[PDB]
């Protein structure tokens, strides 16, 4: 149930707080959507136990 | 009245600043306005 974020496009601005979950792309072809190659879930389960 | 934010409809968080006689209704979380955003009146 927790998540942290490991890949952004730049550094937060202090106090900010980014909800939104899309598709994260470092390369020339698109994702469009689809999980993909060289393309990762931003969100990464810490995993307890 | 005035919106900020990055974009509109969904999908991000939107700053929504509108003004009348007596509301200031602020909203950070969702509001529907289209392409061509304005408040209809009658």
């Amino acid at each position: 149930n927790y998540l942290y974020r490991l890949l952004r496009k730049s550094k937060l601005k202090p106090f900010e707080r980014d909800i939104s979950t899309e598709i994260y792309q470092a390369g020339n072809k698109p994702c469009n959507g689809v999980a993909g190659p060289n393309c990762y879930s931003p969100l990464q389960s810490y995993g307890f136990r | 009245g005035w919106i900020f934010g990055t974009t509109l409809d969904s999908k991000t968080q939107s700053l929504l600043i509108v003004n009348n006689a007596t509301n200031v209704v602020i909203k950070v979380c969702e509001f529907q306005f289209c392409n061509d955003p304005f408040l209809d009146v009658y």
